[PDB]
RNA sequence: AUACUUACCUGGCAGGGGAGAUACCAUGAUCACGAAGGUGGUUUUCCCAGGGCGAGGCUUAUCCAUUGCACUCCGGAUGUGCUGACCCCUGCGAUUUCCCCAAAUGUGGGAAACUCGACUGCAUAAUUUGUGGUAGUGGGGGACUGCGUUCGCGCUUUCCCCUG
C-alpha cells in the first residue's frame, strides 16, 4: 500500500510542482512546489500561483501556507 | 469554558437566532455543554413565515448563532464560575 | 530549503507584514503579531482588499482559523 | 496533547501572548470591538467574557447590517451571547 | 439527559438543515443527536411560481429512519405516544 | 463508548472493529439472536389468545 | 457506541436507502457499516438529483455525507426499542 | 509494531485475524514454519491453518515432480537469491492423520529428519504417599527433618498454597524463596535451601523435587520430576496424593512401573488406578 | 479513529463522486484513517464531455462522497 | 441478522423504495449568492473615545468583602505582635534570674509532674541552683515548661547532650538551652518565633 | 451455566460538590496566662445539583344528585395527562472484612478494598456528527425592457407596493 502521506512526501522530495483542487470552491485551484506540510495537510507551497478557470490568467503568490481544509485534491506538473 | 454559563440560564427567557434565520423566543430549561438548548412556552418564527407558538423545542447547538439574554441579567454574578 | 514546514514557516513570518487570504474572498494586511495552534491569527496595522483591491484602514485584528485559505508573506 | 497533563493554565499564558490577547485585552480595558459575523452582519460592541471557540458574551452591541439600492440597518441589543463558530474577524477599537 | 428522554417514545416533528420536516415517533438518541424515528414521515413546502397561489405541503412516508445529527436543527413535540389503552 | 451486547447481556470492556466483529461471528452470540426473534414469535402466539 | 448506531449495523444485510449530502438517493444490499457511518453497498439503484436513474455494482460512502438512511422497519422491534 | 516493517513469529487465530483485516500481507513471503503441528492439530486449528496457507501467493510454490528433491537443482534455485521458491519447515512430535493433511497441502517432496534423556520418568526415582489433604503438611515436616540437599523444590497447583505453605516453613525455621533471577541465585548461592512454586524459568538440578499437591495431568508431573536433572545422580520425587487426584493415578501408576530406578503395591493394585480417566 | 474499510477496493479501479460536483476515476493505490486516498493512473472527469490524466494523486477524505468500484471487488 | 434461516431473515424485508422527489436546496457551488459575505472596512464609526468609559469596572463579590477581611486580620495581627514585642524585655523580667548560659529549658513537662520530680531527673547532671517551673498567671494552671539553672555551665552542657527526650510521668521531654537571653534575635512563639514543629500544618 | 488453563483479539488517565464564614469543641501547640492560623468537627451564608413528602390547583369523560331566583368560585364519586407551596434528604443504585450503639443473630454508626451501569474532565475548536462552505442576499400584486417562443413561458432591465 502506497499511503497518502508518504506520497505527499514524494512530492516534498522530488520537489515536483502540485497543482490543489479546492474545497467547495471550483473557480479557482492553487499550484506551487510543497516544501513542507504537517498533520492537518497544511501545505507550505514555494512558487504558489492562483489559477483561476475563466481568466486563464495566473496570479503569483510568492511562499505560502495553505490551509489543510480547503484541499480537495493535489496532482502534479 | 463558557458554555458553563449558557447552562446557569434555567428559567431565563431569551430569544435565540439561528445560522438559517429562524428565530426562537422561549423559556430556557436547561442547556448542555455541546451547547444544545430546550425550551418552554416557545415562539418560533422561521425565515419569512408567521409565527407559531410551541409548548416545548429542543436545538441542536451548532445551529445556534446567538441568544440574546434580558436586558437585566447579571452578567458579571453569573460570570464569577 | 530544508523541509520547511507550517509552524516554523509561520514563526518566521511573525514580525513582518503578511497578506492573508479568506475563503469568503476578504484579504486583510498587516504585521503578524502571533499564531497558536489552531493557527488563529493576530495582525497589527491591519488593512482589508476587498475582491483584490484596497478596501480600508482597519487596526488590531483578531482572525478565526476556520476562516483563512492561505497566508503569505508581504 | 503537547501538554498531555491535566496542569494546563497554559491556555491562560496562550489568551495572555498568543493572538486571543485581542480580546483578554478588549476585556481588560472595556474597548469596543467589531466582529465581522458569519450571518454577514457586523456586531460592534463590548466584550464581557470570551473563550477558545471566541465564544463572546457583549454588551451594548450595533448589530449592523445591509439590505437591498443598498440600504443600511442596525439594531441595540444589550446583552447577547455569540457563539464562536460564527466570528470571522475581530476588530479592536483604533484610538 | 432526561431533557430528552421524557419526549422518547412520542410523535416528533424535527426540522431539518435544508427545511425538511420529519415527523416521526422517537425511539433513540445519542450524543451527536442521530436520531431513531418510526413511521417517520417527511413533509416539505413547496413555494408557487405559477401563481400566488396556496402552498404545496408534500408528505412521503419513509418508515424506520436514521438521521444524522448533523443535519439536524430542532425538534418540538407533535403528539403524544401512539397510545395502548382504548 | 464500552460496548454492551444487548443479546448476550454481556460487555466488551475495550470494544474495537476487530473485538466486535470476533464476538458477532461467535457461537453464544448466534444462538442468543436466534432465541432473540424464535421468542418474538411466541409473541405472536400471544395474539390469538386474545 | 450509541444506540442509533448498532441499529445501524443491525441492518447490515439488507435493503437500505440512504440519502447523501449531494442529494443522490442509494438504494441497496448494506454490506457493511463502520461506527462512523462510512457504508458500504452492493446492488445500487442511484437516483440523482434531477430524477434519473443508474445502477451500480459495488458502492462505499462516507458517513461525515449522509443525511439520513431508511432502515427495515422489522429494526424496530430490536431489544433497547 | 506492524506499521513498521523480516520475520513474523504468530499464532494462527491472531494471524488469521490480521489477515482477514489486511493488517498485513504475505507478498514477499519466502519461508514458511509450523512449529508443533500436531499441538496445532490438537487445539483445534487445522481449519485456520488451512485458511491461513490459502493466502500465500500460489506461484512461489515448488513444482510437485522429482526435482523437488534434486539436490544440484534445489541448490541452485536457493541461491537464485529473491525469485527462489519458498521453502516450508513443519516440526511435530507425531504424525496423525490431520497432521499428515497438513504436510500434503503445505509441502512438496519434503525430507524427514526424525530425532532420537526425554523421558524422566524412567529414570529419576519416584516415590509415592496416598493421603487425605489434611496429612499432607505433617508429612512434608516428617520429610524435611530428616534432612535434605538444598537445594529442593516443593510444587504446589496454586499461587495461593505457594505463598501459605512458604510461610509455614519460614515459622519451623526453614530458608523459603517463592514462584525471579534473585530467588535462584541464593538457591544457588546456598542461601535458600526451599523453592516453593506452581507449575508455572531455568535452574540448577536438584536432589529432591515434592509434589505437595499432585499435578493435574501427567505431563506437568514429568516436567516437575524432570528437575532432578537431565543426568547425573537420579534424585528423588515425592507425590502426596489423595483422592482428588484419582483421575491420573492410572498414567502416574505407569510413570512409576516404567521406571526401573523405582521401586508402590499401594498406587499399583489401586481401584482408581486400574483403567484410563474418562 | 478507526481505519474505514477499503482493503475490499485495494488496488481496484474505481469512480469517485467529490466535493464541487468534480467527479474522478482510478486506481486505489492506498488510505488513511481520514479517509484520504491514493489514486494511481486518474483521470478527471471534466464537466466538458472531456477526460485528463493525472496520474498518482492524493485525495483529502473530507471530499469524498461516495466511491463505485468498476472492477467489482 | 445476517446469518440467519431465510424463514426468520424475510421479516427484515424493504418497504417499497420512495418517490423521487427534486431537492430543496441546490448545491452549495452552485447556489447564486445575491449578498455575498463583505468586509467592515465601511463601518469604522466605532465612537472617539472621549466619550469611551474607564476600563476598571468589575472585580470580586463576596469575593471582595472576604479578601479583604483576611487581609486586614493578618495586618492587624502584625501590629499586634510589634506592640508586644517592644513590651517583651527578659532582662527586666524579675522571674528570669541568674546565668542565662548556665540555663537549660525544658518544654512538654507533664502539667502533673511536681518541681521535685523534675528537679530529681535533672540533678544527675549536676548541682541545681535554682528552678522555675511556668505557671499561668491568669489560671495558675501549669505551662507545661521550666528553667533550670545549674551552679556550673558544664552540668547544663551535659543535660542537654543527655537528657532531651527523657521520659517524665509518662511524656517525653524537650530539653534546650534558654534562649531568650543568648540567641541574637530570638522571639518567643507568641511573638511569632519559637521553635518545635508539630504544628507547621 | 460456573471456575481455572492456554492461545488469539483488545487496552488511555483522573474524580467523586464548590466557595465564603464560624464566636464554640478537638488537635490538651515547647518558654513563665494565650499565637494567628491550619487541619477535623459544629453551626451558618452564598453557587447550587439530584431525590423525599404532595397541601392546593388545571384539563376531560362515565355514574350519582339537582327544576333550582341569582348577581362574592365553588354538589359527590372514579380514572389518562399536568402543575405544584410548606417541610425534609443528601448524593446512587450491588459485594468483602474489622470496630462499636444495642430494643444485641434484628436494627444502626466509622473505615477502607476496588469493582459496573459507556457519569463527568481531559493533547477534544484540526477531514467522519458536540464551535460552520447548511450563511439568512425572498415569494407575491400592479406599473415597466428587449431576445427566443410552441405565446404557456425561458432569460434579462427597472419602479411602487404586500409580505417572511
Ligand atoms: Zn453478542
Amino acid at each position: 500500500m502506497v499511503q497518502p502521506i508518504n506520497l505527499i512526501f514524494r512530492y516534498l522530495q522530488n520537489r515536483s510542482r502540485i497543482q490543489v483542487w479546492l474545497y467547495e470552491q471550483v473557480n479557482m485551484r492553487i499550484e506551487g512546489c510543497i516544501i513542507g506540510f504537517d498533520e492537518y495537510m497544511n501545505l507550505v507551497l514555494d512558487d504558489a500561483e492562483e489559477i483561476h478557470s475563466k481568466t486563464k490568467s495566473r496570479k503569483q503568490l510568492g511562499r505560502i501556507m495553505l490551509k489543510g481544509d480547503n484541499i480537495t485534491l493535489l496532482q502534479s506538473v | 469554558k463558557l458554555v458553563r454559563f449558557l447552562m446557569k440560564l434555567s428559567h431565563e427567557t431569551v430569544t435565540i437566532e439561528l445560522k438559517n434565520g429562524t428565530q426562537v423566543h422561549g423559556t430556557i430549561t436547561g442547556v448542555d455543554v455541546s451547547m444544545n438548548t430546550h425550551l418552554k412556552a416557545v415562539k418560533m418564527t422561521l425565515k419569512n413565515r408567521e409565527p407559531v407558538q410551541l409548548e416545548t423545542l429542543s436545538i441542536r447547538g451548532n445551529n445556534i448563532r446567538y441568544f440574546i439574554l434580558p436586558d437585566s441579567l447579571p452578567l458579571d454574578t453569573l460570570l464569577v464560575d | 530549503s530544508l523541509p520547511l514546514n507550517p509552524k516554523p514557516f509561520l514563526n518566521g513570518l511573525t514580525g513582518k507584514p503578511v497578506m492573508v487570504k479568506l475563503k469568503w474572498g476578504m484579504e486583510y494586511k498587516g504585521y503578524l503579531v502571533s499564531v497558536d495552534g489552531y493557527m488563529n491569527m493576530q495582525l497589527a496595522n491591519t488593512e482589508e482588499y476587498i475582491d483584490g483591491a484596497l478596501s480600508g484602514h482597519l487596526g488590531e485584528v483578531l482572525i478565526r482559523c476556520n476562516n483563512v485559505l492561505y497566508i503569505r508573506g508581504v | 496533547e503537547m501538554t498531555p497533563e491535566e496542569l494546563q493554565k497554559r491556555e491562560e499564558e496562550e489568551f495572555n501572548t498568543g493572538p486571543l490577547s485581542v480580546l483578554t485585552q478588549s476585556v481588560k480595558n472595556n474597548t469596543q470591538v467589531l466582529i465581522n459575523c458569519r450571518n454577514n452582519k457586523k456586531l460592534l460592541g463590548r466584550v464581557k467574557a470570551f473563550d477558545r471557540h471566541c465564544n463572546m458574551v457583549l454588551e451594548n452591541v450595533k448589530e449592523m447590517w445591509t439590505e437591498v439600492k443598498p440600504v443600511n440597518k442596525d439594531r441595540y441589543i444589550s446583552k447577547m451571547f455569540l457563539r464562536g463558530d460564527s466570528v470571522i474577524v475581530v476588530l479592536r477599537n483604533p484610538l | 439527559s432526561s431533557k430528552m428522554l421524557q419526549h422518547i417514545d412520542y410523535r416528533m416533528r424535527c426540522i431539518l438543515q435544508d427545511g425538511r420536516i420529519f415527523i416521526g415517533t422517537f425511539k433513540a438518541f445519542d450524543k451527536h443527536m442521530n436520531l431513531i424515528l418510526c413511521d417517520c414521515d417527511e413533509f416539505r413546502k413547496i413555494k408557487p411560481k405559477n401563481s400566488k397561489q396556496a402552498e404545496r405541503e408534500e408528505k412521503r412516508v419513509l418508515g424506520l429512519v436514521l438521521l444524522r445529527g448533523e443535519n439536524l436543527v430542532s425538534m418540538t413535540v407533535e403528539g403524544p405516544p401512539p397510545k395502548d389503552t382504548g | 463508548p464500552k460496548f454492551y451486547c444487548d443479546y448476550c447481556d454481556t460487555y466488551l470492556t475495550h470494544d474495537s472493529p476487530s473485538v466486535r466483529k470476533t464476538h458477532c461471528s461467535g457461537r453464544k452470540h448466534k444462538e442468543n439472536v436466534k432465541d432473540y426473534y424464535q421468542k418474538w414469535m411466541e409473541e405472536q402466539a400471544q395474539s390469538l389468545i386474545d | 457506541i450509541g444506540v442509533p448506531i448498532k441499529v445501524l449495523h443491525e441492518a447490515e444485510g439488507h435493503i437500505v436507502t440512504c440519502e447523501t449530502n449531494t442529494g443522490e438517493v442509494y438504494r441497496g444490499k448494506l454490506i457493511e457499516a463502520e461506527d462512523n457511518m462510512n457504508c458500504q453497498m452492493s446492488n445500487i439503484t442511484v437516483t440523482y438529483r434531477d430524477g434519473r436513474v443508474a445502477q451500480l455494482e459495488q458502492v462505499y460512502i462516507r458517513g461525515s455525507k449522509i443525511r439520513f438512511l431508511i432502515l427495515p422497519d422489522m429494526l424496530k422491534n430490536a431489544p433497547m426499542l | 509494531r506492524l506499521r513498521m516493517g523480516e520475520i513474523v513469529i504468530a499464532t494462527p487465530g491472531r494471524l488469521i485475524d490480521v489477515l482477514e483485516n489486511r493488517y498485513l500481507v504475505l507478498s514477499r513471503c519466502t519461508y514458511v514454519v509450523l512449529d508443533e503441528a500436531d499441538r496445532m492439530i490438537d487445539m483445534g486449528f487445522e481449519p485456520d491453518v488451512q485458511k491461513i496457507l490459502e493466502h500465500m501467493p500460489v506461484s512461489n510454490q515448488k513444482p510437485d515432480t522429482d526435482e523437488a528433491e534434486d539436490p544440484e537443482k534445489m541448490l541452485a534455485n536457493f541461491e537464485s537469491g529473491k525469485h527462489k521458491y519458498r521453502q516450508t519447515v513443519m516440526f511435530t512430535a507425531t504424525m496423525p492423520p490431520a497432521v499428515e493433511r497438513l504436510a500434503r497441502s503445505y509441502l512438496r517432496r519434503p525430507a524427514v529428519v526424525y530425532i532420537g534423556a526425554g523421558k524422566p520418568h524412567e529414570r529419576v526415582e519416584q516415590k509415592v504417599f496416598l493421603m487425605s489433604e489434611s496429612e499432607k503438611r505433617k508429612k512434608l515436616l516428617a520429610i524435611l527433618e530428616q534432612g535434605f540437599d538444598p537445594p529442593i523444590i516443593i510444587f504446589v497447583n496454586q499461587k495461593k498454597g505457594c505463598d501459605v505453605l512458604a510461610k509455614s516453613l519460614e515459622k519451623m525455621g526453614y530458608n523459603a524463596c517463592t514462584l525471579r533471577e534473585f530467588a535462584l541465585s541464593n538457591l544457588k548461592a546456598g542461601a535458600k535451601d526451599i523453592l516453593v512454586a506452581t507449575d508455572v524459568i531455568d535452574i540448577q538440578d536438584v536432589s529432591m523435587v515434592v509434589n505437595y499437591d499432585m499435578a493435574k495431568n501427567i505431563e506437568d508431573y514429568i516436567h516437575r520430576i524432570g528437575r532432578t536433572g537431565r543426568a547425573g545422580k537420579s534424585g528423588v520425587a515425592i507425590t502426596f496424593l489423595t483422592k482428588e487426584d484419582s483421575a491420573v493415578f492410572y498414567e502416574l501408576k505407569q510413570a512409576i512401573l516404567e521406571s526401573p530406578v523405582s521401586s508402590p503395591p499401594e498406587l499399583a493394585n489401586h481401584p482408581d488406578a486400574q483403567h484410563k480417566p474418562g | 479513529a478507526h481505519p474505514p474499510e477499503l482493503k475490499k477496493f485495494m488496488d481496484k479501479k474505481l469512480s469517485l463522486k467529490l466535493n464541487g460536483g468534480r467527479h474522478v476515476q482510478g486506481i486505489l493505490r492506498g488510505f488513511d484513517p481520514f479517509m484520504n486516498l491514493v489514486i494511481d493512473e486518474c483521470v478527471e472527469m471534466a464537466t466538458s464531455g472531456q477526460q485528463n490524466n493525472i496520474g498518482m494523486v492524493v485525495i483529502r477524505g473530507n471530499s469524498i462522497i461516495m466511491l463505485e468500484a468498476l472492477e467489482r471487488v | 441478522t445476517q446469518f440467519l434461516p431465510p424463514n426468520l431473515l424475510a421479516l427484515f424485508a424493504p418497504r417499497d423504495p420512495i418517490p423521487y422527489l427534486p431537492p430543496l436546496e441546490k448545491l452549495p457551488h452552485e447556489k447564486h449568492h445575491n449578498q455575498p459575505y463583505c468586509g467592515i472596512a465601511p463601518y469604522i464609526r466605532e465612537f472617539e473615545d472621549p466619550r469611551d468609559a474607564p476600563p476598571p469596572t468589575r472585580a470580586e463579590t463576596r469575593e471582595e468583602r472576604m479578601e479583604r477581611k483576611r487581609r486586614e486580620k493578618i495586618e492587624r495581627r502584625q501590629q499586634e505582635v510589634e506592640t508586644e514585642l517592644k513590651m517583651w524585655d527578659p532582662h527586666n523580667d524579675p522571674n528570669a534570674q541568674g546565668d542565662a548560659f548556665k540555663t537549660l529549658f525544658v518544654a512538654r513537662v507533664n502539667y502533673d509532674t511536681t518541681e521535685s520530680k523534675l528537679r530529681r531527673e535533672f540533678e544527675v547532671y549536676g548541682p541545681i541552683k535554682r528552678i522555675h517551673m511556668v505557671y499561668s498567671k491568669r489560671s495558675g494552671k501549669p505551662r507545661g515548661y521550666a528553667f533550670i539553672e545549674y551552679e556550673h555551665e558544664r552540668d547544663m552542657h551535659s543535660a542537654y547532650k543527655h537528657a532531651d527526650g527523657k521520659k517524665i510521668d509518662g511524656r517525653r521531654v524537650l530539653v534546650d538551652v534558654e534562649r531568650g537571653r543568648t540567641v541574637k534575635g530570638w522571639r518567643p512563639r507568641r511573638l511569632g518565633g519559637g521553635l518545635g514543629g508539630t504544628r507547621r500544618g
